[PDB]
Order: structure tokens, then sequence, then C-alpha cells
């Protein structure tokens, strides 16, 4: 019913103190005014993005040997739902499994697998880097700040018009625009 | 009584595939009695199901899953691939280059489809016995040399199916070789320079090679039975004018008017002899000799063996169009073979069903596959002995 | 990195100074160089019946949009704002594809490979030591080069002269390699 | 006489002086300059080719009088020379060309030198296997050997060894018909010999110099 463009030129994010959230900074027309006036757009609600790469075979980490027990999605699933996410304060998430390739410089990666995709809120914990578990080998997109995040999702490509639909408005001013 | 139905297939398959197919006996050859690690779980099969399906990289675990998978899918094909450094059904997994065939048997081909300017007896989609000598001959011509001039013991014949014979060198050594070395191997066994149409595809030098000789003196035994009483190929006009299309020029008018006199073809090949010797001895390229190579030694392709990946027929399967099994020759009765007699699946199934799994005993394909572990049975000897000592 | 010593002296007669346009974007669009095409752990090439990678078909792009644009000047009678921005896209393009090597040989880079640098900068070295041997092969003397420029002394007193000689340089490296392609920067 | 031919394999782990290393280099690069100079001017298979560089091997002390094995001068001499002339010219593919064939000219000419009784040891010393026949086995063989043999016209048949090697390497040969095949094993004469053993030694001189320009920073 209501859809507004904008011609945005700079971006900016503060994870520390407003995670998950992105300030969009540009250019709107007027029709009243006949010119171009100053523009912020507010993004919110980006999710942390994580994949987790399973074992061919159950590690006991005590030791350091296999169990002999076969690996499936379901079993990462489990895991993560009983033992990572109550210890590090996850309440809500969403998990699927997705097929993805890598051709980098990390030890003992197959060119094509299936992940575990993670998804949840930014408010929550941030896990570890080197974090490792029973069922899962590896885990990939720990620290992706959020405009990377949201720039390589929706394939903005430097400067653009961009369409937002169903626009709000702020309660109270948070920039000079 | 009644005509062979292709399209009951898939009700005599199953059964085939659940009570008769030699799981163990495969297991056995392919695996090589365990020395090397992977050796059988690197190996790659090729199976071609209903609707012309084609799959390629299979691969299993132990024999369990191999007869798990094959009676599960019931396949109308299988084929036989080479062992790779991973496993065929994981090898997305692997960076691409990374993944390349290492070792595989050596295989030879022999089909009725080259001897298309030899048969005069039955055309391209018919065989008969009068013309299946063709066969054995080439396969005691090249058996011969694999065990002599090469020192290849452990060889396998399987019948392809309908016009034609495969051979698997399983030896050690010989599964480890370069595709260079398969390229000359054929080379040295190639006789015909068999072109795309080419006047004449066989030449000789004064001095002939040992394997040219004993390549002759292997032929002779069968020449006069079958090229001279059974094909005629000097009994028209037209017939012969193919022969002297090889003669050198200035021979023909006397070769007609010597045959011109003749009254059978023993005594125009016998007056034939004559004039080569006597235009031998005025002027050597052994006249009596190349149209006899040319009309009766094998011809083979090389792109089959040069091949390490290559993908072909394997043993005990069935021909669906047919119904013959591919089943191993026995090396001791060569001459005899006749490919009529081979038994169908519907052969044994219909007089059966009107009376660790070991129910083959019993049935008709079983003396063709005491043949098959003879051949296992040999490897393990030559793993005994040479290696343990 | 090679570097040719320059040949230190004062010269009569016209130099022909040349540029190495992209000699080592080239290097990874000719060899097939690549994140998912090299097994490393100096690494071994390619095979060439490889299909190519991600990053030389990314090469690729920039090049096959440089000549649409440089063609695309050949018009005349043309509005006098369409060609400030044809000359500007094309140097767009022009400084984007030269420094793509910078991500792998940058140490403090996100996409930073040590394996592929040195087989990149290794068959660098071996293009300019055969550029060089062509050159004094047809009796013309290389007094400096390094990695993105060549100094030729052609000892020719007409100019037009050296700008044929020059195009003949330009033949018989070509001729060898297909990417790559030098370019004539001055005359001294 | 001597053994000094060698596969040059294994580098030398010694150390010497500046001097000795300077003048080895200029040594070894004055004898292939003008080992080229004689295959120019000359033919491979003349009394003045032989003499000439026979007299030049004397002069730059690459082969002489004999010491206690190891410390052998020319020997060493030769071996230290060789390696050290390979970082010279491992750098440009024209000097690696150029290196590999003039080196392969002297090999060629110091198999020619060997006594018909040590190639047998040089041989089973080389890199793996190369065996030879007794007059027995030779003249029980003799016939299928001449007639395997290839167009060379007459039956002459001399006192020249014949050697058995297994088919593999023989393959340039035996996938042409020509060399006679019996169990996996091929017998061959003199001249094929030579042929395989440079085709050998250039295949593996190449290896050596395509990894050594790899390390040179
Ligand atoms: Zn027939």
């Amino acid at each position: 019913e209501q859809v507004f463009h904008f011609y945005w030129l700079d971006a900016y994010e503060d994870q520390y103190n407003q995670p998950g959230v992105v300030f969009l900074f540009g250019k709107v027309w007027i029709e009243s005014a006949e010119t171009h006036v100053s523009c912020c757009v507010m993004v919110k609600n980006i999710e942390r993005t994580l994949y987790f790469l399973p074992r061919e075979m159950k590690i006991d980490l005590n030791t350091g040997k296999e169990t002999g027990t076969p690996i499936s999605m379901k079993d990462v699933y489990e895991e993560f739902d009983e033992k990572i996410a109550t210890k590090y304060k996850i309440m809500k998430f969403k998990s699927k499994p997705v097929e993805k390739n890598y051709a980098f410089e990390i030890p003992d990666v197959p060119e094509k697998s299936e992940y575990l995709e993670v998804k949840y809120s930014a408010e929550m914990p941030q896990l570890p880097q080197d974090l490792k578990g029973e069922t899962f080998s590896h885990v990939f997109g720990t620290n992706t700040s959020s405009l990377e995040l949201f720039l390589m999702n929706r394939k903005i490509k430097g400067p653009c018009w961009l369409e937002v639909k169903s626009p709000q408005l702020l309660n109270q001013p948070v920039s000079w625009c | 009584m009644e005509t062979f139905d292709p399209t009951e297939l898939p009700e005599l398959l199953k059964l085939y595939y659940r009570r008769l197919f030699p799981y163990s006996q495969y297991y056995r050859w392919l695996n090589y009695g365990g020395v090397i690690k992977n050796y059988f779980q690197h190996r790659e099969f090729s199976f071609t199901l209903k609707d012309d399906i084609y799959i390629r990289y299979q691969s299993f675990n132990n024999q369990s899953d191999l007869e798990k998978e094959m009676q599960k899918m019931n396949p109308y094909k299988i084929d036989i691939g080479a062992v790779y450094s991973h496993r065929p059904n994981q090898h997305n997994t692997v960076k691409l280059g990374a993944f390349q065939a290492q070792e595989k048997e050596l295989v030879f081909d022999i089909d009725m489809t080259d001897y298309d300017d030899v048969r005069r007896c039955c055309s391209s989609a018919d065989i008969c016995p009068k013309c299946w000598t063709l066969m054995t001959m080439a396969i005691r011509i090249i058996d011969r040399a694999l065990k002599e001039d090469f020192g290849f013991k452990h060889r396998l014949w399987v019948y392809s199916g309908r016009r034609g014979v495969h051979c698997w060198v399983c030896d050690e050594s010989v599964r480890k070789l370069s595709s260079a070395v398969r390229s000359g191997i054929v080379e040295y066994l190639s006789l015909v320079k068999g072109g795309q149409d080419v006047k004449k595809k066989v030449h000789l030098s004064e001095k002939i090679h040992p394997f040219i000789r004993k390549s002759i003196n292997i032929i002779k035994k069968y020449f006069e039975e079958y090229a001279l009483v059974n094909q005629d190929i000097l009994e028209n006009k037209e017939s012969w004018d193919k022969i002297l299309a090889l003669v050198p020029e200035t021979i023909h008018d006397e070769l007609q008017q010597s045959f011109q006199k003749s009254h059978n073809s023993l005594q125009r090949w016998e007056h034939l002899k004559k004039v080569a010797s006597r235009y031998q001895n005025n002027i050597g390229p052994w006249l009596e000799w190349e149209i006899m190579l040319q009309y009766c030694f094998p011809r083979l392709d090389i792109n089959v063996s040069k091949g390490i990946n290559h993908l072909l027929k394997s043993p005990f399967s069935v021909h669906p169009k047919t119904g013959r099994i591919s089943v191993p020759i026995d090396l001791q009765k060569v001459d005899q073979f006749d490919p009529f007699t081979v038994p169908t699946i519907s052969f044994i199934c219909r007089e059966l069903d009107a009376i660790r799994t070991r129910d083959y005993k019993k049935t008709s394909l079983a003396p063709y596959v005491k043949v098959f572990e003879h051949f296992l049975e040999n490897l393990d000897k030559s793993r005994k002995g040479e290696l343990l000592k | 990195g090679l570097v040719l010593d320059p040949k230190v002296g004062f010269y009569d007669k016209f130099i022909l100074l040349l540029d190495f346009n992209s000699l080592y974007p080239s290097i990874i669009q000719e060899f097939n160089i690549c994140f998912t095409t090299v097994q490393r752990v100096i690494p071994e090439l390619p095979d060439p019946s490889l299909e190519m990678g991600i990053l030389p078909r990314e090469i690729r792009k920039l090049v096959e949009r440089r000549k649409q644009v440089k063609q695309l000047m050949k018009q005349q009678d043309l509005n006098p704002d369409l060609i400030l921005q044809y000359d500007i896209r094309q140097k767009a393009l022009k400084l984007t594809a030269n420094s793509m090597y910078g991500c792998l040989g940058f140490s403090y880079s996100r996409f930073y490979a040590k394996p592929l640098a040195a087989l990149v900068t290794y068959k660098g070295r071996e293009i300019l030591m055969h550029t060089k041997e062509m050159v004094q092969k047809m009796n013309l003397e290389v007094i400096y080069g390094d990695t993105d420029s060549i100094m030729i002394n052609t000892n020719s007193t007409n100019l037009e002269e050296v700008f044929k000689l020059g195009n003949k340089v330009k033949s018989e490296v070509n001729k060898l390699y297909k990417l790559l392609e030098i370019d004539i920067d001055g005359v001294f | 006489y001597p053994h000094c031919l060698q596969f040059y394999l294994q580098p030398p782990s010694e150390n010497i002086s500046l001097i000795e290393f300077e003048n080895l280099a200029i040594d070894r690069v004055k004898l292939l300059k003008s080992v080229e100079n004689l295959g120019v001017s000359y033919v491979k298979g003349t009394e003045q080719y032989q003499s000439k560089l026979e007299s030049e091997l004397r002069k730059l002390k690459f082969s002489y009088r004999e010491n206690l094995e190891d410390e052998y001068e020319p020997r060493r001499r030769d071996h230290i020379s060789h390696f050290i002339l390979r970082l010279a010219y491992c750098q440009s593919e024209e000097l690696r060309r150029w290196f590999i064939q003039q080196e392969m000219d002297l090999l060629r000419f110091r198999f020619s030198i060997l006594p018909k009784d040590k190639i047998q040891d040089f041989l089973k010393d080389s890199q793996l296997q190369f065996e030879a026949i007794s007059d027995e086995e030779k003249t029980l063989r003799e016939q299928e050997i001449v007639a395997s043999s290839p167009s060379l016209s007459g039956l002459k048949l001399g006192f020249e060894s014949i050697y058995k090697i297994p088919f593999a390497d023989a393959l340039d040969l035996f996938r042409g018909r020509k060399v006679y095949l019996e169990d996996g094993f091929a017998y061959v004469p003199l001249k094929d010999i030579v042929a395989i053993i440079l085709n050998e030694f250039r295949a593996k001189l190449s290896k050596a110099l395509a990894l050594t320009a790899r390390s040179l920073p």
C-alpha cells in the first residue's frame, strides 16, 4: 500500500552497543520541494548464521578415539539442542541441513558437504571460534558482522536505488537527517 | 515351443539375483585376497537400470552391501571399472584433480563386427557354427602370446553373449601398467592395419617375426576346413574379384586362365599356390600368406585396452536381448565351444519350480561356474608361493 | 619478483619502453590458477583439460567488459558527455583487474594463500626471462625490465620504424601466449 | 678402462675452499663447451673425435691416475663439477636444453670406452636390473633373435653380447616388433641398450634440473 525509494551512499553498524541493527544513509526525492534531501533508514533483526560440520565417526574427546557410532544430521541436531544451546544461553533458533562447498586454507574439510545451518538473534551471546564437540568437527560464521551479512544476502552492489516496503516511523529522532 | 519373451525379464531377474548369482566368488575375485587396504572399497561399478538409466560412480564397502544393493536395484547391465584413490561414490568430496584411476585389469575384446569383409554365410545380425571358428581361432592366437611372449599367467576368457569374447588379464604386475605400455602391447598384437576402406591391409617383409610365424602356424590347422569348403571364396566371379584386387596386376590374366580350367575350390587354391610360388621364384612379399592372414587374423581395438578407466561388461551378467549369460570359457575345450548350448535364465527356472545360500549346485549354470573358482584358486597359489617365500 | 639490473649508460637512439598490462592477472587466466583447482599442501600447475575456476572466470568478465567499452569509443559524431563516461568506465575496469593478485599475496588479506601466490610469482619470472631472450634474438637490447615494464634499445633513428619495430615485439610475445598483451607506453 | 661413468645422483656433502669451487666450475664449462665444438666440427664415430675428446679429458684432469677408492681425484672432481654446474644452468629453458644435450654426449663417449666385461658390473650398479646371457642360451635362441632383428641385411651375428631386460623397460622397441620377446623379457643388442640408457639418463637429469630451479632463491 506504501513503498518508498532511496539512494543509499553509506552504511553504519554498532555491534557492541546495538547488535543486529544497521543504518543506511542516502538521498530521497521530494515532490513538494522539487529537490532531494538527506535520509536515514534503520534495518533491524539481522540474524547470526553458523554452519556446523559433522564428523564421519563419533570421537571421544576424553581419549581421542572413535566409538564406531555413525554420525547423521539428527545427532548433531540433538547435541546442539541439549548441549551447546543451553550452555551458551540460546533460547530460540532455526536449524536446517544444507549442502555447501569449501575450497580454502583450513585443513580436513571436504570440498562439498552437508552442514547444519543455525540462525539465531544477534542479541544472544557469541560462540567461541574454536568451539568443538562430540558430533561436529568445526563451525563457520561465528564472527561475521551484520553489515556484511546484509550486503551479501540482499546482493547490494555499491550505491543504488533501494525500495523499502511497509515503512515505519521512529518515535524519537536518531539522526540529524 | 513358445517364443522367447523379453518382457518376462524383470520376473526371472529377481530370483536370479536372489538365488543364482555367485556373490562369494565375485567378492573373492575383486578383493584379491585382501592383500591391500581398500582394493575393493575403491572399485567402481556401473549399473544400467530401467529406461536406459545410466549411473556411473558406484562403490560398496563389503560383500553384504554388494548383495543388498544389487538385490534392491536389479540392474539390467553391470560394468566393472578401475580402482581409484578415493571412493567413486565419494568423489565430489575431494578437490577437482585429485580423483583419478590407478589400477585395472588388462582387457581385450574380440567381436564379429570386425569381420564384415570376411563372412559370407550370415548377415550382420546373425551368427552360425560354421563361422564361429573365427572366434576360437582368435582365442588360441592371442592366449598363446600373453602366455609365451609376455608371460601373463592368470587370464580369464568370458563370452560376450552373442558375437564375441573378452579376456581379463588379472596378474599382479599387469594391473599397474601405465597406459602407454598397454598401447604398446596392443600395437604388438595388431596385424591388420584396417583403415577407412584401404585396399591392402596386410604387408609382409622377407624376414617374418616369430610371432607372425606362430600365428601362421596356428591358422594353418583350420584354414582349409573353414575358408575353402565352408565359405567358398572362389565360387563366383565377384567372389574371386575381391581376392584378385590384392594380387599384383601382372598375375590376374594367368590366374583367370588357370582358374577357368579348374573344377573345385581346393584345386583352385592349389593352382593359386603354384602360381604364387612360380611368380615368387622369378622375383618376396610371400603372396601365399597375406590373403591367409587378412582373412583369419583377429582384429583388436586400441581404445578399449588403452584406457585405464574403461567400463566393460562384467562376467556372469545377462544379455537383455538374447538372454544368454556372459559365461567364462574353459580353456581346456576351446575348439568345441558351442554358443547355442549356453543355458539361459529361462531354461533352468521352469523345471525347478515344479519340484550361506548354495542353491546353485543343482542348476545347469553350475558346470560353467566350476571354471570360475579354478581361475580363483590359481590366484591364491601365486600369492601363497611367491609372497610368503 | 624478478628484477633485471639496468644497463647503466647514455643512449643516443630511440628507446621504446613497454608495459605489461596485467601480467599477473593474465597468468591467473592463462594457466587456470584458482582456489578450487590448484592442489596444495611450490605446487604444480593443473592439467589443461580442467574447466575454468571461480577466480579466473571473474577476470574474464573484467577484460571482456573493457573491449566493448574500447570499441564503443571508436564511433564519431557522438555526444560530448558519453565520451567522458566511457573513458571513465574504461579506466575503472582497468584499475580493478590489475590489483587482483593483491588479494593472494597480501599477508593481511582475507583470502591469503601462500602456495597460490608462490606459483603465480614463479611463472611470472619465467615469462620475463622468456621475453628477454626473444628481444635479444632479433638484434635488440633490453636495458631494463621489472615485472610491469620493459625498456628496449632499438638503435633506430627513424620514428616510423620504431613503432613498426615495437609492434613486431608485440606479435612475437603474443604468439606463444594468448591473453597477456604488451602495450606501447612512450618513446625516449 | 676405469669406472668414470656415473648417473649423477646423491649430491656431494663435502665442503671445499672458494678457489676449488671456482676452478671446478670453470674447468667443467670449458669441457662442455669443447664437446659441442668437437661434435659440430666432426662426427661422433671418427678417430679424430675420440682422440681429441680423450686428450682434452686428460688435460682438464677429469680421468687420470688412481687414488684410494673414495678420494679418487678425477672422480671427485667430475662429481663436484657436475653438481656445481647444475646451479648455473638450471635457470633458463634454453640453458637447460643446452646442458641436457651436452651432458649426454659425454656419457655416450664414456660408455663407448668401457671394456666389454665391465658393462655388466656398471649396469648392475646402475638403476636396478640389467642382465646378460651366456653363449649356450645365445646359441639356443640365435635363429629367433636373428629373425626378430630389424631389416638389417644379412645374417651377420657377431660376438657382441646380448642383454635380457624386462619388456616394459624396452617399450619403444617392442611396440614396433623389433625385438625378440620370451616370457616377459626382451633380448637386445648393445646399440639399442645404450639408446635406452641414454633415454633414462635424460629423463632423470631433466627431472633434477626442473626441480633445482624451484629452490634457487
Ligand atoms: Zn556364419
